[PDB]
């Protein structure tokens, strides 16, 4: 019931910028929170932002700090990261995760990126 | 019941999180029952059972997966309920409570299931809001002891469907009082098959079911006691929204729980006990071991000394040529070992 | 930051017998670990979190374990889908971060 | 008027003024430098660390107005926290942790806070210290500390001990763990030991969480116009993460004096098992050794005429014994 | 009429009269100079200690109008701490505790509260007290408590008794210390008497508690009319102290439960070392005996007179079986 | 529960006597005590009737059934009173926990008044049953002996309010007699408690277990009682029933946190007699542990040098039992040595 659909990414020279929509089905994006992860072709996962459309609380990557920003349009349920200045090693899949939080003691809580989107090339 | 929802670290503001380990499975059902004719409607979706919030007849919605956040935060919100009370709802890790507000009662209760062949006592936390004429219900997992509640209104049994809300609220913590005590018929059953274990075969694994026993009784202790308590505020005043024939029925459910504590304390006591005498039985294991060990000393240890006395490589030694000094002296040795086993036998070891 | 370190680089084993990765963390966290399959041309999948839990669906076969800061993947009944890629992740901190990754092959 | 504390190796005075424009600072051990900044318009976080010299102290008092009988508090490390309001500053002592990982025992430290017109003073007892995070927002500007009022800096100071708070809570989750596994894998006395020093680890951590928690709980509700409105919601956060140490730090306690109880238990049955091997070996062989006495007897009168070969025999009957000793034992299975 | 109290060495009187404006002293043991001072306009508080000299305390008694119930109730020292309320005076009875070392036990000391209009005043056996602080507050003009009238001095005592036990249970933290070495490396029977001298204490501690508590709650709860509001708040800020009192000592009396539980273990674990000494010693020598007097025979005819050396061949055999004996315990980690 | 509450059928019984159920059989007697704000009158007789007219009596009076083992009177009072045959048996059943019964007429309740005898360490308990009706109050106890007397002192001598109020002021003050009684055995019990501690430590004698676990048992009755009290003195606070006038039910509660003390201090009394068995176990594991050490130093030196000596035993054609330069002496020397360093083992180890 629950799908996720990512849009805007393939192809932009280095140096300029490019935004990336993630479409949600089957579910809110208010109750949850959205990751943007990335992957070189080859190569290992890479985390690159979290955002929580219920508050806008924004957390970016050490990797790309300052450099995207990632936003939530609750009525439109997308989310939208936003590259700048695109460098050499930018070029990767991108990928869209849902997250949901559990319990561990009264003081650490953690989530798991249960579903996840098909994922969009960019260079 | 406080005018802001409590903050977490290392969380966005304004976050609820579900904090049991139960995701298996979601379902909604719902059971509009009037005066003359029931419906039962089961369900996946939210917003079906959403209007189901101004039936005039009393109504019985049930969620189970609490897991699922969004749902739980919708359903608040559409009922025109509390954000700290669906804090309290998701948190399982807290006692069984009551609280009392203009348009509805929260209570948080618990209900157990105990499996034999792993002797695991789980709880399993559920969530009763009375509003207006309806009675939300929030668990966690598939399967509640509410089955009867359910036949009762199916076949117009009892008197659930003259009633309104407050008696569904009743109806079903009776029937979680009712689990109460099978519960503690099992506990019996498996204490009394554990005493028995304990005092004739003291092993490692008794001691490990024993102790486990023993926080399954102190974690009930903690359950049953704020139960009581949340009984007795639910039955004592309550003007708003529970009427007054209804407070007696409440009453007896009261005592019910009174009971039950009282019992729990008598196993308590056992359990209590169990572990001193575990250790009074290993304890006997190991005097007869000393036993057959003393055994072994006494009629053998002072033997060999004299058959040193007299079997030395001593020059002066007169009794070497004695007529038939061997066959007497082995007849003493042996009168000696016989009357010293009779002398043992009279201490009966 | 917060790096975690995923080992073996590979594993190559048959069917039928237990596949143990390792994982383990620059500073320790509590629990807040996740592991994930990735199929070449498929997008992650999750197995486990919280380093100890199965998720939903998942089969029995994976189990996670935890002492101090070193978690565990191990595999006691193979099956022959269960050849791919592996991920860490950590979600103790607001800053998630996941292993290097481990494929498994035959 | 005298220094409770036992550590003097180390003093020095460090100062920051900070505004929106821009900030200087300087970590010098003059004592009159501070006192110009009782002035200033601006915000500052004045910090002396040594406070075992009772004259500086002394002249801080009186320049910044101190009542005596707070001030001779400062200098009291053996305080549990609390709280004093007066109609000008505000005086708070908190307890910073140091935990070890190796070393399985922590040490505490009395950090007292004053909060007065628009500026904020600190009296440690060491170098070293767990408000970095907040030091650097300020330097940097990261975060909104810089534009705020001179309050929100000791919010910051409050908020960064709370977080020393929770990554000491992390390090005693990891050493539960390990200790998990340890009592159920390897139990002796070393490990009782371990487990009762964490055990008073945990039970100071709570006597002292629990003053902390009235502290902030206090300093919330009471909100006096010195601490103003605006930072009344942070320390309502503050509150909630003092709720979050105070639980995780009962539930440890729990988890760890539950860890003890079947090793404990388990004595008793071990000595039943050194009985069994001992009782075994005797019953074996002392009426054995016995028996070769017996018929090795030195009297000079025995059958020692062999007539069927008799050494053989002998060494029969003592196998056969030894079968039916062995034979014997078993058939109620006890050992 | 009739005097009750067990001490009778000392006898003391002393008046602090506080005000804004001004602070006068006490000083001497006027007996007479109390009474005039009844009807002073600046609340003031009054210590008698030594009642044993009874015609001061009925001379003082009857001048003041007290019911001759209360001064019964007032000699009599086996009495729980209990509040009566009237419509001129209020009385609360309440007990004070002191700790020694090289005597482990505390005694208690039977303090009656007496609130009359602005004068509070109260009856001690012995010179001294935890008033201490409240004392040197009140002298040295620190806080809001000069201000305010004679409630919130009822309400400043009451504070600083409940906080006694922070002190107490600081001592207490002390003794739990030495106990800690002291059964961690010598289990010894003096050990058993100190720690369960410890538990005594402890059980005897929230024995007296809970009175305490229910004192409090009746002053909370019932808000007599000559305490008019803006107290109330401290009196619960008080049971909330009364509330943390009760946790701590919950939680030192399982410390020292598992203390005696560690004792119980060692002496479990000396037996079972000295009895694993013995069964080693025995499990390796009892085939080396029975294989020595299996050679001692006296047989006329034997066939293993002579194999190459045939005595350093058994020596050898000897060697083996004691080795093997030695060692298949090192695989077991038996000792 | 609580099925139409009819009388029970016991079958060794007739279908509808009431047995007394105690085992007290010496004493009966009646006291009356009839108070009112200016006056009191009060006497003890033994014909039941002439205590009857006292129902109507607007003032209010206190009658007491010494002697309950008489069920003659006690169904002459309960037919008189209209008081409910159930009621009756419960009255008699003395084997039964505390309760309390609210009806429409009259308010039931069960007490148990425990005394504790030093030099016999067992508690008996005597229960008393108190029938609040009107403006009259039954008390019916098993035999002579009572806690009351302070409250008889307050009727005599008029002190405090207890002559100008109601008969619920009067239940009131019972009730607060029998809690203070309580308290007073429960101080009993410390003392025992600290008189135990001192045998079972100093001396691990074989009776000491036998106290210990009658207290135990003592100790367990005691909190079996002491709940059902709690829970009657709750009911009295919060249910208020119309007999007590709404005036003392401030009353009631002081007496409920005394009910709350008093469990509090059963609950830690009881795991302090828990503490006592395992030091007594402590104690006798040491005193069997000395002589453990005893056997092993023994047979540690006495098994290698036996060996020794059984070693040179051996008898062989070729042999080294002929003497070196004096072999012997070396012989006694290697012994002593060996004896030496296991006398300095038993130094180290510091045992013995
Ligand atoms: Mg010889
Ligand atoms: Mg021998
Ligand atoms: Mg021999
Ligand atoms: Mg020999």
């Amino acid at each position: 019931e629950v799908q996720l659909v990512e849009s805007g990414g393939g192809l932009v020279q280095p140096g300029g910028s490019l935004r990336l929509s993630c479409a949600a089905s089957g579910f809110n994006v208010s109750y949850y929170s959205i990751h943007w992860v990335r992957q070189a072709p080859g190569k290992g996962l890479e985390w690159v932002a979290s955002i929580s459309s219920s508050s806008g609380s924004t957390s970016y990557a050490d990797s790309v700090k300052g450099r995207f920003t990632i936003s939530a349009d609750t009525s439109k349920n997308t989310a939208y990261l936003q590259m700048n200045s695109l460098r050499a090693e930018d070029t990767a899949v991108y990928y869209c995760a849902r997250s949901y939080w559990y319990y561990i003691w009264s003081y650490s809580y953690g989530n798991a990126m249960d579903y996840w989107g098909q994922g969009t090339l960019v260079t | 019941e406080e005018k802001r929802l409590s903050a977490k670290k290392g969380l966005p503001p304004g976050t609820l999180v579900y904090t049991g380990k139960y995701r298996e499975d979601f379902e909604i059902e719902v059971m509009n029952y009037s005066i003359e004719e029931f419906r039962e409607f089961k369900t996946t979706d939210v917003e079906s059972v959403l209007p189901f919030r101004d039936s005039s007849t009393p109504t019985w919605i049930n969620i189970t997966g609490i897991h699922r956040t969004d749902v739980v935060q919708r359903v608040g919100e559409f009922f025109g309920i509390h954000p700290l009370v669906l804090e309290d709802i998701l948190n399982v890790h807290q006692r069984p409570k009551v609280e009392f507000f203009e348009n509805y009662v929260f209570i948080v209760l618990k209900m157990f299931t105990y499996d034999k062949n792993l002797h695991e006592l789980e709880s399993e936390q559920v969530s009763l809001i009375l509003t207006k004429n309806c009675v939300l219900m929030f668990q966690e997992k598939i399967g509640d002891v509410f089955d009867p509640v359910r036949e009762r209104i199916r076949y117009n049994r009892g008197i659930i469907r003259k009633k309104r809300a407050d008696y569904l609220l009743y109806s079903l913590i009776d029937a979680l009082v009712d689990d109460y005590f099978v519960l503690l018929e099992k506990i019996d059953d498996e204490i009394d098959v554990l005493e028995e274990e304990v005092l004739e075969r003291p092993e490692k694994e008794t001691v490990q079911r024993t102790h486990q026993l023993k926080r399954n009784l102190v974690e009930l202790r903690k359950t049953i006691w704020p139960l009581r308590e949340v009984l007795s505020s639910l039955y004592r005043d309550v003007p708003p929204l529970i009427e007054k024939e209804t407070v007696p029925y409440f009453r007896d459910v009261y005592d019910h729980t009174i009971q039950i504590a009282d019992t729990v304390e008598t196993f308590r006591d056992i359990v209590s006990g169990l572990l001193d005498v575990y250790l009074s039985s290993v304890s006997n294991k190991t005097n007869e071991v000393m036993k057959v060990l003393t055994i072994i000393a006494t009629i053998f240890m002072p033997l060999t000394f004299i058959a040193g006395i007299y079997g030395m490589n001593f020059e002066y030694m007169p009794e070497l040529r004695w007529k038939w000094g061997y066959p007497v002296v082995l007849a003493v040795m042996g009168v000696i070992a016989v009357i010293m086993v009779v002398y043992f036998k009279k201490k009966k070891w | 930051d917060i790096q975690m370190t995923q080992s073996p680089s590979s594993l190559s084993a048959s069917v039928g017998d237990r596949v143990t990765i390792t994982c383990r963390a620059s500073q320790s966290v509590s629990s807040a670990v996740a592991w994930y399959q990735q199929k070449p041309g498929k997008a992650p999948k999750l197995l486990i979190y919280s380093a100890s839990s199965l998720y939903s669906g998942v089969p029995s076969r994976f189990s996670g374990s935890r002492s101090g800061t070193d978690f565990t993947l191990t595999i006691s009944s193979l099956q022959p889908e269960d050849f791919a890629t592996y991920y860490c992740q950590q979600s103790s901190s607001s800053l998630i971060t996941f292993g290097q990754g481990t494929k498994v092959e035959i």
